């Protein structure tokens, strides 16, 4: 098998940020590390001007800043999670910016083992040496120097195995180190002093104390005080050898401080802040003495306020505090000197979106347009939300009117003092309507100067402080004041007009076959030029482009009998080019538009086929002919201004925006059910917006960003686990849990209590914390909790399915639950419950009392496949509407996952790899076809096709194992081989069959959602493609560079604690795509001497157009 | 508070990364350990005509080394079914194989069943000769530190030997100045003497003791903090055929075998807390024993592995019991004389995996006059 | 018969 993996959306969660003068000597920088992703911001008086972002070949694990002596700006130390120490700097020459590496080198000890509180990385304050605690029992040390290019370490055998935290004390002659460790006697603190010449730990300044039981997180106060602050759970302590101060605030005993930051550069004030989002402030009371000694007086803490569940704080200046979160969003709150509401010196200022952890996901198509939106679960504990991701272009619904049967929509400005909109003009067959816009408000009316009994074809604001509108029998040019018909032109032949348009000084109408051009003069229309066209005209466009003040002499048309488009030059209407589109149905709309100063024309037919051409207005000539198909009904190609960019819309039954991306025109099916006509809008409440007349209504809204994905946070205020879907009921089932403190009473108004309707299904010491579970039927239009159901007490719920069973025509919801207790290793109880949601009120059908913990369900061809603890089971849905057991299957340590495809089943196990089954229908029992004999710890399975299988191991790796049909005996036809090994980098939670793009090298699409909020896509390939792309790969890894000089093949290699071998049969979509965004002279090195097809050697532009076909997949 | 103990908390926290931590690394295994016994399946290996497998030790996830009665030393791959034969070291074949705690040296017998040998893992190059400290056999080779080893013997000598830093250096230098095997002798830093034969050993790794066993039925504990210093002795509970003994590094009990019993011994505690679980498989003799988290794997002569639970005091599951295959046999003259009227391959050795999933059994036939290999990998 | 040490 030959696969392909690429990421749809880069990580979002934040696991470490730092700050300081990286980019220059005075520019206070902020630096955030997402997962393998580093981001450098400048800090300004109002925001965070982003400066750079780079990608590491490794999961950042430790990031620090330090300024050595003799260096103006700072240096940055980075340690990946495969032990790649590197030391970075920051160059800058005009716009040429890059991140040089001054030192690099792996520091993994040949044979050790990992640590029980992860890596730790610290630096002395005098910039002499880095200290790392990778493995237990030892303490690796990298002496800073100039002659240490290769980071060259050396261990020091600590006699303490279970270290818990460590820091480099302040104000000390030779490097000292203070740390807290555990021991059979408790938890202690101790200081050693490293000797960089004898390479050993001399006894250090003060003594081993005896510290609170569950301490952690020591701090190193700066110069004027010195010493250390230890923050346990129920107390805070100051140690300096002689002195000792202990304060036990009553508040902080509620949750556990996990981060901190030094606000003042001399230790006065400290930021803290615990699990559940809160934020404190730690104060150091100075008691300076007579002889000059500055000492301490006392310690006190006070609660600032609330914010997201924070994971790495930061203080910049002026009261601006960066909060960085991993279980939710990351704010930018600001600090006040005085409380307002109930006491809060913190009020938000901004927010950055964060998808992780993606605990589930389910791809659906809500309009049956077959495009793809991607509802997911996210966050935790007070930040659990549902996101709704979707490719395309955004159209919010800020308002809507009941206006069906619409034929035309435009903007108009009734006040000649308003450069913004206050008029939305409507057409209907045989009449014309107007819409007064007061701010965000829209109200039906008639704008005098406009006909009430004849149909109109265009209107706009033009030169000479007036508007225009072309009617069925006339051109009505109307001054903006007092909005009365000031000029009117007519057709000589007294024929009813059918199609028309106008601009600042020019008008073009088409009646019958004759095309008339009309001149705009002060409240006057003058007849100059007009021609007689061979065939009937459908479309006519004089939209001026770019930077001109409403003048363009080109007119594009399309024909009714000779199906094609044409271009013309005003005033003479002289035919400049005739371009045959094709298709089956007549063209209806044509449009010209600016695109990065490039003129682009698009002519659409009635069958949904649109032909788009580059324009030369100097020659009116058409070029770069290409085609697209969108739908089946007529289309409307209208220009828009928004996001400082002007582009085209094709209004169809699957409407789309045609906009630009890197000088290449990208299409996107826009978030609209079905639209008939459009009017872009610039009201004082609708800046750069649009009103969209559909089959029944006119939806007024404003665009999202035209960028590719668009999230939609639906807060829930508890933690969601599972999601499902039921199209015959037009809803979603979701499972959720909220952490209701036992005494039991909850803590927030949550979406499971704020329920429209509700129901409840039918060791006890206080101060505990139990979790309570609910089934919420989220709606699907207004995403509101139509119902919530409560399970028994203690009863977790692990599994959900919505499915049709057996000989019954009803779809149901089915759950699998487990009576979890706190002192039991294996759940010896469980249930599987099937209920249905009718008449808006959800009711219980039946239940089945299992004897295990149902970690999975699927619907196996009208039957129920239920994975209970260690045994798969298969169930049949009988006619008395009960479940009756059909066939068991033992032989599993812990069955945890399930898939099916036809008559095959792919179990995945806690600690052994995947296991194939099959259902022999002749006798009705399970035949274990094969299995895999490596001990992998699984997280997610998938049936890539009928033979390959795909799995994800919790050491962050991907593997593809296939049924070796090339076997002979019945011993090697019971092993699964291993064709694919990859080091992903992330801990996948869920696979799903789908794709977020409008419907071939690739022959599939699976999506997977990680814990760092990534979204990635895996698709098979063909052996010729694979062997081309892999050679291209190994050629890429010779010209491209790496931040930190890490080696691609080193990173991707299947890595675990025991084995380690290169990657087999995958392709790095990211690297391949980054082939594009480089310089052509460096694209000349890679291309030479390839295996293009037959065997031959392609060229640069071939490799260009051979991977664009790989972006259209994601 | 009560212990946060349930697999579901680990399962659901793992999904968020929030506190999936290593306070669970001991329940996952306490669970897998009682799960495996019920779902193992043989997979025979074809050695050929070698005599009987006596020693076996895992080297990797895939290569396990075995030593036979014909003093062969061979590495078998468990994937490709590939036997590779290696040299032997000069100065009733191999009887015990061990790896230093750092998995860098390998301390087994040599061409002389009374001398020793030292190979440098993971490349197997020969390093030392066997020393003279034993004129009788070597029946056990325990490792006490990264460079000190203690060797039992069939005479009674308990000679501490120790690979020196100097031979380490001129061994990482002797394979550079040459590529032909070059050896180097060592002197037994001690030769402490003691039905007076040092058959089987153990090693506690905190008190740094070496509670051995002597087939007459006498436990002999000799602490080795850095050098040997005999501590105590005791007549063991059962007398006949005490040939196997191991120590559960986290239960403070020695499991020692006998003719038809298995005894749990606390050394610093007297002889009134001695529990001898009966195997009832009368006629085999417990030829091996080993500790998984709380589960004792007993490997007997009639060809069957048995499982006991130190915590629930009873056997797993009618008690679950595997059974070794047929393997191979020789039809020599003594096969005709006294052993033709009838083999239950006796498991002399068995070892789990670093990943704790795949077990490896080996052995041969129980009557001493016979000649036949067997080795099988049970996952 | 036996005698396997």
């Amino acid at each position: 098998s030959y696969n392909y993996v690429v990421t749809a959306q880069k990580p979002t969660a934040v696991n470490g940020c730092v700050t300081g003068h990286f980019t220059s000597a005075e520019d206070l920088n902020l630096l955030i590390a997402k997962n393998t992703r580093l981001e450098i911001y400048v800090v300004t008086a109002e925001g965070l001007r982003p400066v750079k972002e780079v990608g590491m070949y490794g999961k950042i694990a430790v990031m620090e800043l330090f300024r050595p002596k003799g260096e103006s700006k700072d240096l940055l130390f980075i340690l990946t999670a495969k032990y790649n120490a590197c030391i970075l700097e920051y160059k800058q020459s005009g716009e040429s910016i890059d991140i040089i590496t001054r030192a690099h080198g792996n520091v993994q000890d040949r044979i050790g083992r990992p640590s029980e509180t992860g890596i730790i990385g610290i630096i002395d304050p005098e910039c002499r040496m880095i200290g790392l605690r990778l493995y237990d029992g030892l303490f690796k040390v990298i002496p800073l120097d100039r002659d240490n290019k290769e980071l060259k370490a050396f261990n020091i055998r600590l006699e303490e195995l279970h270290v818990i935290d460590v820091k480099f004390l302040y104000g000390c002659q030779a490097p000292t180190i203070c740390f807290v460790y555990q021991d059979p006697q408790g938890r202690h603190v101790k200081t050693y002093e490293v000797s960089l010449r004898e390479k050993e730990f001399n006894k250090g300044p003060w003594k081993q104390e005896n510290v609170e039981a569950e301490a952690s997180m020591v701090i190193a106060v700066p110069e004027p005080f010195g010493g250390a602050i230890i923050i346990g759970q129920e107390s805070i302590t100051y140690h300096n050898g002689d002195k000792y101060l202990a304060i036990a605030p009553p508040i902080i005993k509620q949750s556990t401080i996990v981060c901190h930051n030094r606000v003042d550069p001399n230790g006065s004030r400290y930021l803290l802040g615990d699990m559940e989002g809160r934020l404190f402030m730690l104060l150091l009371e100075k008691e300076e003495q007579m002889d000059g000694t500055v000492t301490l007086k006392d310690l006190r803490v006070e609660l600032l306020g609330e914010t997201s569940i924070a994971e790495c704080l930061t203080y910049l200046d002026n009261g601006v505090v960066f909060v960085g979160s991993r279980l939710g969003d990351s704010q930018l709150v600001k600090l006040n000197v005085d409380s307002n509401e109930q006491g809060s010196y913190v009020v938000a200022m901004e927010t950055f979106t964060n998808l992780g952890p993606i605990v589930d996901m389910c791809v659906v198509d809500l309009e049956r347009q077959g495009q793809g939106q991607l509802v997911t679960c996210s966050g935790a504990f007070k930040e659990g939300s549902l996101r709704i991701i979707r490719n395309g272009i955004g159209i919010h619904e800020h308002a809507s009117i009941d206006l069906p049967g619409i034929k035309g929509l435009w903007p108009l400005r009734s006040d000649p003092n308003r450069e913004t909109d206050d008029t939305l003009v409507l057409s209907f067959v045989g009449q014309t309507r107007v819409l007064m816009l007061n701010g965000e408000e829209v109200e039906e009316t008639e704008l005098m100067g406009f006909v009430d009994d004849q149909q109109t074809f265009f209107c706009g604001n033009v030169a000479h402080q007036q508007l225009i509108q072309i009617t069925s029998a006339s051109v009505r040019l109307v001054s903006q004041e007092p909005k009365a018909l000031v000029s009117e032109w007519k057709e000589p032949q007294a024929k009813n007009i059918s199609v028309a348009s106008c601009n600042s000084s020019q008008v073009v109408v088409a009646v019958g076959r004759a095309l008339y051009y009309l001149q705009i003069h002060p409240q006057e229309l003058r007849q100059i030029s007009h021609t007689e066209m061979e065939h009937e005209v459908a479309c006519l466009d004089i939209t001026p482009l770019g930077d001109s003040n409403g003048l363009s002499p080109l007119c594009a048309i399309g024909l009714w009998t000779d199906i094609s488009a044409r271009i013309l030059k005003l005033p003479s209407f002289e035919l400049l080019h005739k371009e045959m589109l094709g298709g089956e149905i007549i063209p209806r709309s044509i449009l010209m538009t600016t695109f990065e100063s490039s003129h682009y024309l698009l002519c659409a037919l009635g069958d949904g086929a649109l032909f788009y051409f580059g324009l030369n207005i100097e020659t009116g000539l058409l070029s770069d002919r290409k085609k697209v198909t969108l739908g089946t009904q007529p289309t409307v190609l209208r220009t828009f201004r928004s996001l400082s960019t002007t582009n085209v819309f094709a209004c169809s039954d699957r409407p789309t925006v045609i906009y630009s991306s890197n000088h290449k025109l990208v299409f996107s099916n826009v978030n609209l059910k079905e639209v008939n006509y459009m009017c872009p809008l610039n009201s004082d409440g609708y800046p750069d917006s649009l009103a969209l007349a559909n089959n029944s209504t006119l939806t007024i809204g404003t665009i999202d960003e035209i960028q590719k994905l668009h999230i939609r946070t639906v807060p829930l205020y508890e933690s969601p686990r599972k999601i499902c879907y039921q199209e015959v009921s037009q809803c979603f089932g979701v499972l959720s849990s909220r952490i209701e403190v036992q005494d039991t009473t909850a803590l927030r108004p949550s979406a499971s209590t704020q329920a429209l309707s509700s129901s409840v299904s039918s060791e006890t010491s206080f101060g505990e914390e139990v979790e309570v579970h609910n089934l919420l039927i989220i709606d699907q239009h207004t995403f509101e909790v139509l119902h919530a159901h409560q399970f028994l007490q203690n009863e977790y719920a692990l599994s959900l399915v919505s499915c049709k069973l057996g000989k019954d025509p009803n779809t149901y919801f089915i759950v699998g639950t487990a009576m979890v207790y706190p002192e039991e290793a294996e759940p010896k109880q469980g249930r599987i419950v099937v209920f249905q949601y009718s008449d808006g009120k959800l009711q219980t059908v039946a239940e089945k009392e299992v004897k295990g913990a149902v970690y999975s369900m699927v619907e196996f061809n009208g039957k129920l496949l239920a994975s209970i603890n260690s045994t798969v089971r298969l169930y049949e849905w009988t006619t008395e509407k009960e479940l009756r057991t059909e066939c068991n299957h033992y032989n599993n340590i812990m069955a945890l996952y399930l898939k099916t495809k036809g008559d095959f089943i792919l179990v995945g196990d806690l600690m052994r790899s995947v296991l194939l089954l099959a259902y022999k229908p002749m006798e009705g029992n399970f035949e274990e076809i094969a299995r895999d004999f490596n001990p992998n710890w699984m997280s997610a399975v998938e049936i890539l096709d009928d033979d390959n299988f795909l799995g994800a191991e919790n050491a962050f790796n991907l593997f593809v194992c296939q049924k070796d049909s090339a076997a002979t005996t019945d011993e090697e036809r019971q092993h699964l081989q291993e064709v694919g090994l990859f080091h992903l980098g992330e801990f996948v939670n869920v696979f799903c069959h789908g794709s977020l793009v409008m419907q071939t090298p690739t022959q599939g699409s699976v999506l997977f959602g990680t814990v760092n909020g990534m979204i990635g896509l895996v698709t098979s390939l063909s052996e010729s493609w694979y062997n081309l792309l892999l050679d291209m790969q190994n050629r890429l890894n010779k010209v491209i560079k790496s931040v930190g000089k890490i080696e691609h093949s080193f990173w991707r290699s299947f890595h675990t604690e025991r084995k380690t071998e290169p990657a087999t049969g995958f392709i790095d979509g990211d690297l391949i795509e980054s082939f594009l965004d480089i310089s052509r002279p460096k694209m000349q090195e890679v291309v030479a001497n390839l295996q293009y097809d037959m065997k031959r050697e392609a060229t640069a532009d071939d490799l260009i157009k051979v991977v664009e076909e790989l972006t259209r997949i994601h | 508070p009560p212990v946060k103990r349930s697999l579901v908390y680990y399962l659901k926290n793992r999904e968020v990364r929030l506190q999936n931590e290593t306070s669970y690394s001991r329940v996952l295994h306490g669970y897998a350990a009682q799960q495996l016994p019920s779902l193992l399946k043989e997979r025979e290996f074809h050695l050929g005509t070698l005599n009987k497998v006596f020693a076996s030790q895992w080297l990797n996830h895939r290569q396990v080394v075995c030593g036979t009665k014909c003093n062969t030393l061979f590495v078998v791959d468990v994937q490709t079914s590939q036997i590779t034969k290696i040299p032997i070291l000069k100065d009733c074949g191999i009887h015990a194989i061990e790896l230093n705690p750092s998995r860098t040296l390998l301390a087994t017998g040599g061409d002389n069943p009374n001398s020793l040998a030292i190979y440098r893992l993971p490349t197997l190059d020969p390093v030392c000769v066997g020393d003279d400290g034993h004129k009788d056999w070597i029946f056990s080779i325990a490792w006490i530190s990264d460079t000190m080893a203690v060797s039992g013997s069939r005479d009674g000598s308990m000679g501490l030997w120790e690979v020196t830093d100097d031979v380490l250096t001129k061994s990482d230098a002797r394979h550079n100045v040459s590529r032909v095997p070059v050896y180097a002798h060592i002197t037994h830093k001690a030769l402490k003497d003691i039905n007076c034969k040092v058959r089987a050993l153990a090693f506690n790794n905190k008190n740094k003791e070496l509670g051995a066993v002597s087939l007459d039925g006498y436990f002999h504990l000799w602490k080795a903090e850095n050098t040997l210093s005999k501590l105590l002795s005791t007549k063991l509970p059962y007398c006949r055929e005490n040939v196997c003994l191991a120590y559960g590094s986290e239960w403070s009990v020695y499991a020692v075998g006998s003719q038809a019993h298995v005894s749990f011994l606390d050394p610093r505690q007297p002889s009134y807390n001695v529990k001898s679980v009966c195997s009832r498989e009368r006629g085999s003799g417990i030829r091996s024993v080993s500790f998984y988290e709380h589960i004792i794997t007993v490997g007997t002569g009639q060809g069957s592995l048995l499982f006991y639970d130190i915590r629930a005091q009873r056997f797993l599951e009618e008690n679950l019991k595997l059974t070794t295959g047929k393997g191979w046999l020789n039809h020599d003259e003594t096969w005709r004389n006294y052993f033709s009227d009838i083999f239950p391959n006796a498991v002399y050795t068995h070892c789990y995996d670093s990943s704790g999933t795949k077990l490896f059994v080996a052995g041969g036939p129980l009557p001493s006059g016979l000649h036949g290999n067997y080795a099988g990998l049970w996952s | 018969r036996e005698g396997e040490e």
